DNA sequence: AAAC
DNA sequence: AAAC
DNA sequence: AAAC
DNA sequence: AAAC
């Protein structure tokens, strides 16, 4: 016999529609498309995004991102894909990650528990890489889970958290950056030769706390470039933004005139240009809506920490120029902040800043998607965004936070033979 | 890489109308003949 | 006139007969039958209450996979005493991490709008509960407690409660 | 003040008399008059109730020509009893695939918010219930039912049950 | 039918028993505990009631700290005496510029749409109220108080007051 | 069918020959409508869908050669997103060099694939087989629907 | 045979106004005289 | 010094959209690293 | 890997 | 990483 | 039936 | 009264 070694590339319809929803500042898949080595990928998502129904009328419009990444398998099986590629037909199975019980224990990678419970690691591994890379803080520890088992329901249900929008409080130097530094002197002599040294290195390490803690930005540094395979990162084929917004309902009846409720409906659309595939890997799209860190309590830095000093009020540009980050707590930027609770900032910053303010008339009313008290914690807790902290904001539904309805065009251009190639014998 | 955000689509929310892409091609489906 | 389509409580489409004959109140309230998940409609027409100093009750087990904190939980119910023990009744909140038996000893009530007529009992009210645990590995009840100082006596009727996950359609014949 | 256009219970235009006198109350609880078909109103001023521990009821006939599995079923009922039988009152669903005289073995029952005042009965509600066949030959029929352990003594009054099917008009001068 | 999605009183998700063991009616009504600040659910399944000619009352105390001088109060009680003392029940309001053990000798009272039945009494029922002070250094408190000629007897039961400072969300399926 | 058969061999086939109705005119269309909005104390918030589509079905002037009727058919359907619905490689087991590489020699040269309701369902009933087209998976994209909207009533989605 | 549909009259439906199709012809009722 | 008023802007109010002024300058924030 |  |  |  |  004679088989069909060939296929001629031509384009893959794989459309499809996508009904979501999620918490406020959670990173969740919406979808995934396994390609192939070779093929052209591009898509056109275009849906409404909606928030659960708000219990007065709009105030605040939510910011809402959509990133289309790219997970080589080689990324995530490593020397085990290579191999499985080589051996080819009787290569051993790929290794399948470990799912809790429920049904929505694996929908933060967008898709619906298998009652086996496990799916391919490929799509457990792929997630982690993108979180680690792009959306935890740069100083926090990995997310190194084995198994989705390992993860509480709410990871495991609505993705995990990310980062609040840049604030002085939210976006603090990192945990460990250095207030000051020795150089061992000896009893009545200073090497000035040393000492211009030590400059020298406090440098280097300096520039690796502030900006350089992952190994490719400490290649930029030095002007050169590391590909997405040189540290395995997730490669960020297509990014939007957008603010969704909607309308007011008026309510009519005799006792809810004068009321309303805010409708959110959103419009857009995610674009992906075309895309050569190099190798086999997933096509993960994720989506994260998230509303300015407006806190009910924030005070401004110099209204709240007491009597103000040249230093502080003055705006020397030489002071500000030449001493040390400044170890502040929670307490010299909010109401009810808890004074153990510190973080390193700028000096100056308090100039280079301006907290929003809400009047301390919206302080516990329902309806404002606001933060009411201040977060408590290590930086960590602070900095990663908690749900909850917007429960008061919504009517109680079963869609959780926001829900989506999109229509997810997508076409392929691979090459593989036609179903009927595939059905035929000869 | 990733780059610039477009949700922006100034228009009221339509009903999804339809699961099939944008672009098809050859035939998917033998079920023994025509169904409509 | 217009037909009411809008009621505080709508039993199940199928009700079932108490297996238990008597009950002996007490503080460790008995939970008459093993509960059911989200609504149930228990009736008896002929129970043994025996001389006790505590309470007897029916339960729901709330169904904790729609993430929504507070829920509202119906109750419908038209019981009889042959004799008036002069009882309170309310709707009660506990939990449990294994089925229970009687009460746990910590729990909470509240109060029902029901009317009290001697030893004749009727209700048709709902409640907003904080239905998910608020103990990791728990299940939450929710059910229909009678309690006082009772007295050998027997009671009829029938306890109805539904946890309102989902609505219930019903024909809008002018739609 | 306006006038309340909306009623939970309406009654039948033409009401009946129980053609029977006695009733002797029994777990095969008898259908004190031949079911009607969507509504009727029955009325008695004088019906002897012999010792009996069961009930006794009053039913319609499910109209099942609108494929709509749940319909509102109200009832409207002032009754009096001579003693205080301490009895539960119910709507109760059974099926039937004849003209059915008593209770069947199978039914299901729904409380009411009623109110008991010795041994005087009054209420005025609806239910949604499933009201096609759940088993393809039969007749669905939902009546209102007391139950107790009856003692010779005498009743009167009027039951009126309505399948709401159909809504009904009423003048209203503002329209 | 559609789910009824409005109450008159929304009762705390906790309740408190009640850690006294009798009460000595008044006409300085004693507060039965400590008042809570917005609301409170106290149940008691045996309180003794020495005979006296006054009342007693359960307590909450006014939030003010949001400017909006007429607010709703709503009360959920539902309680049993042994005997009928044949009382009158109502809301009250009095302030004071230090924890309350005891009515003071002016306050303002205000009807509930409550039902007596003998010795039994149950309520669902709010009230609107001038809650801030009417007297700049005090605390305002509104509550549930029984007032009769009370014989010695013993109650049980459960009595929740609510400050409608805020509203209480549920999930309503359809949104 | 016979007609099918006689296509095959480049010939044609009467109606009369198979005796088959003759599909004279055909109008598809996708119906839509409207959102209503509640607006008293309870229902503010809530939204009805209402669906009013105005269509236009044309049949243009047909020549009767016997006498006959003439049928005119409706059928509403939605697409079939089921609530449960997998993606095949997400939900069978351990992958192998078959189903993940895309290796169009494999693909265009062996036997239907033979599969269970239950490789691409939530509860499938695994005793209940279907033989696919290998490599149909990179042929097609089953919608997805987070189980946040399981049995969420309102979306005309099939549950199980 | 059958082709392309046109359901998609873009409108608000309009309520049914006339059941006498588009194009008439002969006379079809006789009652004595004319009725209106 | 003062003078005319203008909140005369004729428009149905819009929600906020963004506290970030209308010309920004240098970088502020430093993490260690990007952070979406 | 002078490749359907 | 608004960089000799 | 995206067909030597 | 869609009429020699």
């Amino acid at each position: 016999s004679n088989i069909q070694t060939g296929a001629e590339r031509m384009p893959h319809d794989l459309s499809h529609l996508g009904f979501l929803a999620g918490q406020i500042g959670r990173l969740i898949t919406i979808s995934t498309t396994p390609v192939i080595a070779g093929d052209s990928f591009e898509m056109d998502a275009v849906g409404a995004l909606r928030l659960s129904p708000l219990r007065r009328g709009l105030a605040i419009d939510s910011t809402v991102d959509i990133f289309t990444f790219y997970v080589p398998h080689r990324h995530v099986y490593g020397e085990q894909w290579i191999k499985f590629m080589k051996d080819g037909v009787n290569a051993t199975p790929l290794p399948t990650v470990n799912t809790t019980g429920y049904i929505d224990h694996a929908a933060f990678l967008g898709t619906i528990n298998p009652d086996t419970n496990k799916i391919p690691k490929h799509l457990f591994q792929g997630y982690l890489n993108i979180y680690n890379n792009y959306f935890k803080a740069p100083w926090m520890p990995d997310r190194t889970e084995a198994n989705p088992n390992e993860l509480n329901q709410d990871d495991a249900r609505y993705g995990f958290r990310c980062c609040h929008l840049k604030n002085i409080w939210t976006a603090p130097l990192p945990p460990e950056t250095e207030l000051s530094r020795q150089m061992t002197t000896s009893t009545t002599s200073i090497d000035i030769m040393g000492l211009q040294a030590a400059y020298a290195n406090l440098h280097t390490d300096q520039e690796r706390d502030y900006f350089m803690q992952r190994y490719r930005d400490v290649i930029s540094s030095f002007g050169g470039k590391t590909s997405y395979d040189a540290d395995n990162r997730p490669l960020l084929v297509m990014r939007s933004n957008l603010w969704a917004s909607g309308y007011d309902v008026d309510g009519t009846d005799q006792t809810s005139l004068g009321q309303f409720s805010g409708r959110v409906q959103q419009t857009y659309k995610h674009s992906v240009p075309r895309f050569f595939v190099p190798e086999h890997g997933t096509m993960f799209t994720l989506a994260l809506v998230r509303f300015p860190p407006t806190a009910t309590k924030e005070i401004q830095y110099l209204n709240a920490k007491g009597a103000l000093t040249y230093t502080d009020i003055a705006g020397d540009p030489v002071l500000y120029g030449n001493l040390p980050p400044r170890e502040i707590s929670m307490k010299d930027v909010f109401r009810s902040g808890d004074s153990s609770k510190k973080f390193k900032i700028a000096e100056g910053q308090w100039y280079r800043y301006a907290p929003s303010y809400v009047s301390p008339a919206y302080h516990l009313l329902e309806g404002f998607p606001f933060i009411q008290e201040p977060p408590s914690g290590d930086l960590q807790e602070r900095v990663l965004i908690r749900h909850h902290d917007y429960d008061q904001c919504f009517q109680s539904v079963q869609l959780l936070q926001w829900n989506s309805q999109v229509k997810f065009n997508v076409t392929v251009y691979r090459n593989l033979p036609t179903t009927r190639d595939s059905i035929m014998t000869s | 890489k990733g780059k610039k955000r477009s949700g922006a689509r100034p228009g009221r929310p339509q009903p999804l109308r339809g699961t099939k892409g944008k672009r098809k091609g050859a035939r998917l489906w033998y079920v023994g003949g025509q169904q409509f | 006139m217009f037909q009411t389509f809008i009621s505080r409580h709508n039993s199940n489409f199928f009700s079932d007969k108490l297996v238990l004959t008597s009950v002996t109140p007490a503080s460790s309230a008995p939970v008459l039958q093993t509960p059911k998940a989200t609504s149930s409609t228990l009736y008896f027409d002929s129970l043994t209450v025996n001389a006790g100093n505590g309470g007897f009750l029916h339960c729901i087990q709330m169904d904790t996979s729609v993430n929504a904190a507070n829920q509202v939980v119906s109750v419908g119910a038209d019981i009889a005493f042959d004799a008036d023990p002069k009882f309170f009744a309310c709707l009660v909140r506990f939990e449990s991490s294994s089925v229970p038996t009687t009460l746990p000893t910590a729990y909470d009530v509240y109060p029902l709008n029901g009317r009290h007529d001697g030893g004749y009992y009727t209700v048709k009210d709902c409640v907003t509960i904080d239905v998910l645990p608020r103990t990791p590995g728990n299940n939450v009840y929710v059910g229909f407690m009678v309690w006082s100082n009772f007295t050998a006596t027997k009671c009829r009727g029938l306890v109805s409660l539904n946890q309102v996950i989902k609505e219930i359609i019903c024909l809008q014949p002018l739609k």
